[PDB]
RNA sequence: CUAGCCCAAUACCGGACUAAUCUAUUGAAACAUAGAAGCAAUAAUGUUAAUAUGAGUAACAAGAAGCCUUUCUCCUCGCACACGCUUACAUCAGUAACUAAUAAUAUACUGAUAAUUAACAACCAAUAAACCAAAACAACACUAAAACGUUUAUUAAUUACAUUGUUAACCCAACACAGGAGUGCACCAAGGAAAGAUUAAAAGAAGUAAAAGGAACUCGGCAAACACAAACCCCGCCUGUUUACCAAAAACAUCACCUCUAGCAUUACUAGUAUUAGAGGCAAUGCCUGCCCAGUGACACCAGUUUAACGGCCGCGGUAUUCUGACCGUGCAAAGGUAGCAUAAUCACUUGUUCUCCAAAUAAGGACUUGUAUGAAUGGCCACACGAGGGUUUUACUGUCUCUUACUUCCAAUCAGUGAAAUUAACCUUCCCGUGAAGAGGCGGGAAUAAAAAAAUAAGACGAGAAGACCCUAUGGAGCUUUAAUUAACUAUUCCAAAAGUUAAUAACUUAACAUGGACUAGCAAUUUCGGUU
RNA sequence: ACCAAAGCUAGCUCAACAUACUAAACAAAUACAAAAAUACACCAAAAUAAAAUAAAACAUUCACCUAACAUUAAAGUAUAGGAGAUAGAAAUUUUUAUCCUGACGCUAUAGAGAUAGUACCGUAAGGGAAAGAUGAAAGAAUAAAAUAAAAGUAAAAAAAAGCAAAGAUUACCCCUUCUACCUUUUGCAUAAUGGUUUAACCAGAAAAAAUCUAACAAAGAGAACUUUAGCUAGAUACCCCGAAACCAGACGAGCUACCCAUGAGCAGUUUAAAAGAACCAACUCAUCUAUGUGGCAAAAUAGUGAGAAGACUUGUAGGUAGAGGUGAAAAGCCUAACGAGCCUGGU
């Protein structure tokens, strides 16, 4: 009934944080990788007629998208009620914001779904980096060209 | 409480060492209270009474923290409540030196709301508090027969 | 000569050396009954 | 030398090494002849000059100094007139 | 060593240990050493007459129960002196000052039976 | 635990009372002087040192007693007498030759005159004569009789001056107090108490006397014959 | 040579794979790529649990017959109370198994039901006064001076029956333990059973008896004995106390004799007062205790005094023919070891020399005696009585021995029941010589060699037991002592300051009880340490 | 074929939030010797942390060490230190409200000690366990199915010779060859240590400088810094058990050492004697021998001894407590181990 020698101390922390270029270059490479292999598909405004979840699944069975959906909209309030309601009650269909794109994610889904204003914004969030100074202060701070 | 080293050197050897004030026992005399208490007090007690150029000037003067006497604070609270009330019982046959003794004190003069809770402890004040909260119970017959009365007054405007 | 028999009982001796009044009648006492009490001891004294 | 404090739980330095030595932004170490102080009558007027002049250490006291001192003495400083700052860089080091 | 979860009652000790098993005192120690008994100590038992009580110690199984109506210091007023004092009050007699006429008691140490003191056991 | 002492008795009587012995322990539990106790059970017979105290405030001139019996004391070294005179008792300290049926003084007047002095009487120092052996001498006036007690023991009377009499004691130390000082004329008895011999080692446990510890300690520089002076005479006498 | 996957390894170092889990994605007859770790046990006198060896071995028990609880054969710790344990007590029923160290059955296990009834015991007045005069058959006394009581006056609710302890075969020792246990009665009128059943090996324990001798045994007459006596020394006067659990003494204490320290009051000493009380030394008594204050202590705060305070009491050379030295010369000391005893319990030489004791003695006793290291209260010499103290003689006595023997009981062996321990790497576990980490069952060279039980002996397994207690090491401890190094607190001195004051026209002087700060001298003491090569 | 083996649950662990924090029960009795209705009082107390350790010793020093100011930097900087080991700020800066909380934590030698602070062990403080497994239904036990897999035995004792095996062989041995394994050593078969065996647990941990990989590059980093190819991120690394001891606070004088109260015993014989006299019982000690030595016994039995009216034995109750007590000094005894008790904490 004695103690552990070593064993596990307390709560441990694995916490540590990649360079903001390197998860910008994967976010690139995802985005890249997934447009080579045929997996990933642009559409426009994210519009839907019915919120049946079966016409998704046999609209994606017909265009031959696969088993997994990841559909990236621009904002979160501005989404359609129509495809909020299909989405919701689906596991392989998710859908998810802008602000919500991740390797992870990307890698999970077979097939990505973009819109226009959400090809548009990553664009401009993901260029920025490529001519960018090093943040004197956090670039949550005013800047002279940043918000 | 503390140490010190042993023939004022640091790489000598380290002694505990306990520093006691002399004390004495001195009969002090108060004006506005007129008793004369045997009292052990110090050479700085004696400095500081003669600095406010008397023995109750030092203690209205002198806060609690600067006096660290639980009687110092109840000699305080006692003559605070004496100024408060004009205490005929200090003089009954000298108004007027009651009177000239109690003008020389009017700077420190505090309202009775607050001069009987000066020198008084945590464990006191609640004493206090209990004392002054403590009510009987009132039977239940009187808040019933209130009500009974308040319906039928009720009943006799409402026709 | 032999021993283990060092215990020899007596009521008024077991009272009166590790007994309730005992061990209230003074302050190390009363710590050892709040220490019983917190261990969650059965039975506090004899 | 402890190496995770009780306070920040950073590592330390040894004020020993500060007290005698000056690092070179360059790795190198500086120090003064031992006993270039110490009964200067009887020495020859050759020997003081070599207890006077200012010496290196090798790879392994170096090395030693470094583990013993932190990075806040190996950082690049900028002093005004500073005498060693012509000493603080390598040239010409052929390895 | 000896037993200490077994309670100390008066068979384990010596012969100068004889505690109580709880009954009440009936007297005090009189002169020559005995034992003088207090006749006003002891509990008189106050039997009424059941020779023509009819009432048995169980009811009809058939017999009604009733919904639990928990008596009350509101319901017990409302019963006893809401008429009385509704009646004074209607009359115009009615006296604020003088409320012994109601049922109401100023000091229980007047009479025998006192409630907050509790002088009855039973 | 603490232990209460056993001479809680405010009244004065003659009957011998018992007492609790302790051996070398103070009132903590623990040895203060070793070698003490267990010994013979004792009872205590109440001395009235104080020897000029009159029965009634009325009357506060000299009186007589009558000497009743000479009893053995196991508490002192001397023999007590009771002593009888008006209507209460009391133990003394018998003299040498205080014998049953004889009559002893006590006075506190102090004349031009000396008196000739008897042994059971008791008058002040500047009453008696100049060369008189004396006993139970006081300090002060009224203070009682702390010094000569023991059996054989005398002091002596040297010389009065400016009404203060100067005593020699048993010590062969001297001692100045005020003449009014009450003292006992004579020897006390039980003379041939020096020359007893304890038979056996018994005998010192009788009497309450534990043996000495076995451990050998070696003499330090205590021990030698040290020749010293005769100490400053011991003066009572406040001089204002 | 023919094929290859193509050249040994300890400490440390480098690399490639990889078992089993969890997670993210695959897979879905149990896997892959990645990320994580409580990530792998032939070894710590490792922890826990279970199993074996020793081993069915050591050890343990119930007197006989009978008509079945009635008679015989034996030994005698029984009854009650107090203390303690709490129902283990009583009746009925059951025991395959659990408790009895085994059965029979049962006061000791199981279940149900009942029980110990107060007169005995516990709880069961204060306040003042009269009271000195022991218990021991108490007549009367001794010393060690001794517990135990009435009367008088004032108040003590007043009225049946209060409450509590009442079993036992029992308590403390891990146990149904050959142990430890207070008191009053008797020695049986009350308690019990040494043998489970056989045989009569060895060895072991206990007893009885023994020819002739009678200590010849042995360190010693230990033990035993049909004896149970008389003497001589050493050490302690004696009775007594001590290392519970290896030492009972010559150790300690002790009466006696000596030293120091104290002139005094409400908790020790002491309710005492120098014929007293403490701190000590040495040991009754008898004869004595010689010299020394140079050093260190203690009083004296410096001189000076103290050794029944700590302790010390001398060299070198010649001398009365040939041996010694009464004597002398010279030197140092504070005095230079006196009396006494002496080969001793007394450094070695020593088994000193001599006489008695024996046939023989390093034993014992008496003498001689520088013991150049005896010696006088850290006491020296004798003596009575005493001592489970240590030695030596004389008879008596005997199995101690010459030299063992016989028979009983417990053991032992067999049968039946129950059933441990240290120990154990695995053994299918010979002898000789040699070799070898220097003493071999395991190696080498030879001999021996069907396999298993049972009973004996202890030569070896460097046998078991206890991480050698001897020795050394450790920049490991602890106890003790100080002339070790740093110095506290506390207790006794002294001084200065503070405080209280007093005198005189800025000065001098005193401190009852406390009591603050800083120094001084001592007790009691605190922390730490004991260089290395050999 | 026995002994046996396997379940998945009881529950625990770490955090977040949180009302704001000594749960429920409290009829009577409970600090008389706790659970005992009931009489003229006394009640309360504080005075620094120490040491084990590091400085390879140990004397000044030795972070945390049961006292709030948290976070990002300044910064391990100024400073403090037998200026050694080590200790260590501040000025000045940063910190956006709520839900989104569960688990790359364990599954009965694990996770809390816990079925429980209970049995049990100690006088006491205190220490402290192990133990559960069928099924929908056991109101389905002439009860049904899966493993019959550890060590230990039975079925089934053995036949010259040998670290027990290997080369083999028609053939189990017979033939030939090899001095068990770890640890420690110059060197072990060594007769140097450790282990009967089985099962389950049981022992390498940190990123300063460096190497590899990658991002960006005279600039790197999501704020504070580093930069004469550098800056950022990731991966590569440093065990387990064991003293005598030291300090602090509790608990211990029911054994024993000594005292204080209160009681009790000593019969017979010789003696003007109760004379610390004599013989010898009860009683108290323990001289010598023999058994016993895991025994009846962690100190006993038998024989034999000493005292036995005393400085005697002994019952009950109380006191003296560890830097201490007590001691007719044995450095004895203080609850079976005392050159200084035991328990807890430092650990
Ligand atoms: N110092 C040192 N020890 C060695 C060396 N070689 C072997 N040893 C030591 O020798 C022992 C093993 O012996 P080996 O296996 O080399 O015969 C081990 O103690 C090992 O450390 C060496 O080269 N140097
Ligand atoms: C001497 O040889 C030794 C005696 C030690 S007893 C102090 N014997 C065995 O080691
Ligand atoms: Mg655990
Ligand atoms: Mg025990
Ligand atoms: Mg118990
Ligand atoms: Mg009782
Ligand atoms: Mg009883
Ligand atoms: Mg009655
Ligand atoms: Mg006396
Ligand atoms: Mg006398
Ligand atoms: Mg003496
Ligand atoms: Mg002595
Ligand atoms: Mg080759
Ligand atoms: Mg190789
Ligand atoms: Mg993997
Ligand atoms: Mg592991
Ligand atoms: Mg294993
Ligand atoms: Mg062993
Ligand atoms: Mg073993
Ligand atoms: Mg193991
Ligand atoms: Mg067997
Ligand atoms: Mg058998
Ligand atoms: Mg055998
Ligand atoms: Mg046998
Ligand atoms: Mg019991
Ligand atoms: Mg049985
Ligand atoms: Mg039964
Ligand atoms: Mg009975
Ligand atoms: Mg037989
Ligand atoms: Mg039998
Ligand atoms: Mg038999
Ligand atoms: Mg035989
Ligand atoms: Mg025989
Ligand atoms: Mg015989
Ligand atoms: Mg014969
Ligand atoms: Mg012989
Ligand atoms: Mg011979
Ligand atoms: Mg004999
Ligand atoms: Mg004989
Ligand atoms: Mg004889
Ligand atoms: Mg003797
Ligand atoms: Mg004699
Ligand atoms: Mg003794
Ligand atoms: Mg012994
Ligand atoms: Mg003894
Ligand atoms: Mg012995
Ligand atoms: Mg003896
Ligand atoms: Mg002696
Ligand atoms: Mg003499
Ligand atoms: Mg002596
Ligand atoms: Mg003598
Ligand atoms: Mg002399
Ligand atoms: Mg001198
Ligand atoms: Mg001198
Ligand atoms: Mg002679
Ligand atoms: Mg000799
Ligand atoms: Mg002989
Ligand atoms: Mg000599
Ligand atoms: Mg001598
Ligand atoms: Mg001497
Ligand atoms: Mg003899
Ligand atoms: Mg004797
Ligand atoms: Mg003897
Ligand atoms: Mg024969
Ligand atoms: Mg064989
Ligand atoms: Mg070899
Ligand atoms: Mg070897
Ligand atoms: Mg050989
Ligand atoms: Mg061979
Ligand atoms: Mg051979
Ligand atoms: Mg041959
Ligand atoms: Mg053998
Ligand atoms: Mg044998
Ligand atoms: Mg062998
Ligand atoms: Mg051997
Ligand atoms: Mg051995
Ligand atoms: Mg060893
Ligand atoms: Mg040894
Ligand atoms: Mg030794
Ligand atoms: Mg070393
Ligand atoms: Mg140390
Ligand atoms: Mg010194
Ligand atoms: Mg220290
Ligand atoms: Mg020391
Ligand atoms: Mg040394
Ligand atoms: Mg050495
Ligand atoms: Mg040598
Ligand atoms: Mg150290
Ligand atoms: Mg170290
Ligand atoms: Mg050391
Ligand atoms: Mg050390
Ligand atoms: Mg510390
Ligand atoms: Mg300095
Ligand atoms: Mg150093
Ligand atoms: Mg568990
Ligand atoms: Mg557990
Ligand atoms: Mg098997
Ligand atoms: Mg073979
Ligand atoms: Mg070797
Ligand atoms: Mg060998
Ligand atoms: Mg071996
Ligand atoms: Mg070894
Ligand atoms: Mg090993
Ligand atoms: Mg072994
Ligand atoms: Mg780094
Ligand atoms: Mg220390
Ligand atoms: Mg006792
Ligand atoms: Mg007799
Ligand atoms: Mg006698
Ligand atoms: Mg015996
Ligand atoms: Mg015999
Ligand atoms: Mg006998
Ligand atoms: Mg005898
Ligand atoms: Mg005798
Ligand atoms: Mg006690
Ligand atoms: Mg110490
Ligand atoms: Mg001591
Ligand atoms: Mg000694
Ligand atoms: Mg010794
Ligand atoms: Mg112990």
């Amino acid at each position: 009934g004695g103690g552990v020698a070593h064993g596990p101390r307390g709560p441990t922390s694995y916490y540590y944080m990649l360079p903001m270029k390197v998860r910008v270059q994967g976010l690139k490479v995802a985005l890249t990788v997934k447009l080579a292999q045929d997996d990933l598909h642009i559409v426009d405004s994210l519009e839907l007629p019915t919120a049946d979840p079966q016409y998704l699944i046999e609209l994606a069975r017909y265009r031959r998208w696969g088993d997994s959906v990841l559909l990236v909209d621009l904002e979160h309030e501005d989404m359609p009620q129509n495809v909020v309601a299909a989405t919701s009650g689906l596991k392989t269909f998710n859908l998810v914001p802008a602000v919500g794109l991740n390797v992870h994610s990307m890698l999970k889904h077979q097939t990505l779904v973009l819109t226009l204003p959400t090809v548009a914004f990553l664009e401009e969030k993901l260029l920025w980096h490529n001519s960018r100074y090093t943040p004197l202060y956090p670039f949550r701070l005013p800047y002279c060209d940043f918000p | 409480l503390g140490h010190r080293y042993v023939n004022n050197d640091k790489l000598s050897k380290r002694v505990r060492k306990v520093w006691k004030p002399q004390l004495f026992q001195r009969e002090l005399y108060s004006e506005i209270l007129d008793k004369r208490f045997t009292v052990t007090v110090t050479m700085r007690t004696l400095d500081l009474i003669d600095q406010a150029c008397g023995f109750d000037f030092y203690i209205l003067k002198t806060p609690k923290e600067d006096l660290c006497s639980k009687f110092g604070m109840d000699l305080k609270r006692g003559m605070l409540l004496r100024l408060a009330r004009q205490d005929p019982q200090l003089h009954p046959d000298d108004p007027a030196r009651r009177a000239a003794i109690y003008d020389r004190y009017k700077a420190f003069v505090i309202p009775e709301a607050e001069a009987e809770w000066v020198g008084l402890t945590l464990d006191e004040a609640v004493e206090k508090q209990r004392l002054l909260e403590e009510k009987d119970p009132i039977p239940l017959f009187k808040i019933f027969v209130e009500e009974l009365l308040g319906q039928l007054q009720q009943q006799a405007l409402s026709e | 000569k032999a021993r283990g028999n060092e215990y020899q009982p007596s009521n008024i001796k077991r009272k009166h050396k590790h007994g309730w009044v005992r061990r209230l009648r003074t302050p190390t006492g009363v710590q050892v009954i709040l220490r019983r009490m917190h261990k969650g001891r059965k039975s506090l004294s004899h | 030398v402890t190496y995770f404090s009780s306070r920040k739980g950073k590592r330390k330095t040894v004020k020993a090494v500060i007290y005698r030595f000056l690092r070179l932004h360059s790795g190198l170490w500086l120090r003064r002849k031992a006993g270039y102080k110490k009964k200067l009558w009887k020495k020859t007027a050759a020997r003081k000059r070599r207890l006077r002049e200012f010496v290196f250490c090798n790879k392994t006291q170096s090395k030693l100094l470094d583990k013993m001192t932190t990075s806040f003495w190996k950082r690049r400083n900028w002093y005004a007139d500073d005498p060693y700052q012509k000493y603080q860089d390598r040239t010409n080091l052929k390895v | 060593g000896a037993d200490r979860m077994s309670k100390w009652t008066s068979k384990r000790g010596p012969r100068t240990f004889c505690k109580g098993r709880g009954a009440k005192g009936t007297g005090f120690h009189g002169r020559d050493g005995k034992f003088v008994q207090i006749k006003e100590m002891i509990p008189e038992l106050v039997v009424p007459e059941l020779a023509g009580f009819k009432l048995k110690p169980y009811v009809n199984y058939r017999a009604p129960e009733g919904t639990d109506t928990p008596l009350t210091a509101k319901q017990l007023f409302l019963e006893t002196a809401a008429p009385a004092i509704e009646k004074d009050f209607k009359a115009g007699t009615f006296d604020p000052e003088h409320l012994e006429k109601y049922g109401f008691e100023p000091t229980q140490e007047g009479k025998l039976f006192q409630l907050y003191p509790k002088n009855f056991p039973r | 635990a603490t232990s209460v002492s056993w001479k809680s008795r405010t009244k004065y009587t003659v009957m011998p009372v018992k007492m609790r012995k302790s051996g070398g322990r103070n009132h903590t539990g623990q040895i203060q002087v070793h070698g003490i106790g267990g010994g013979h059970k004792q009872r205590y017979r109440m001395i009235d040192f104080l020897r000029f105290r009159p029965e009634h405030e009325s009357k506060p001139g000299p009186f007589e007693e009558k000497v009743i019996a000479v009893r053995y004391d196991p508490c002192r070294s001397a023999d007590i007498a009771l002593v009888a005179g008006g209507n209460r008792k009391r133990w003394i300290i018998a003299t040498e030759n205080m014998k049953a049926g004889d009559t002893v003084l006590n006075s506190d007047h102090i004349g031009r005159m000396a008196v000739a002095a008897r042994e059971g009487d008791a008058h002040p120092l500047g009453a008696l004569p100049v060369g008189t052996l004396i006993n139970n001498v006081e300090s002060e006036p009224g203070r009682g009789a702390q010094y000569i007690r023991a059996a054989g023991t005398c002091g002596v009377l040297l010389r009065k001056v400016n009404g203060t009499a100067i005593i020699q004691l048993p010590s062969k130390r001297q001692m100045q107090v005020l003449e009014t000082c009450i003292a006992t004329v004579g020897r006390v008895s039980n003379v041939d108490h020096n020359k007893r011999v304890i038979g056996k080692a018994g005998r010192n446990r009788w009497l309450g006397k534990r043996p000495n510890s076995g451990l050998w300690q070696r003499k330090g520089g205590w021990a030698g014959r040290k020749i010293r002076p005769l100490p400053p005479m011991k003066s009572y006498v406040k001089l204002p």
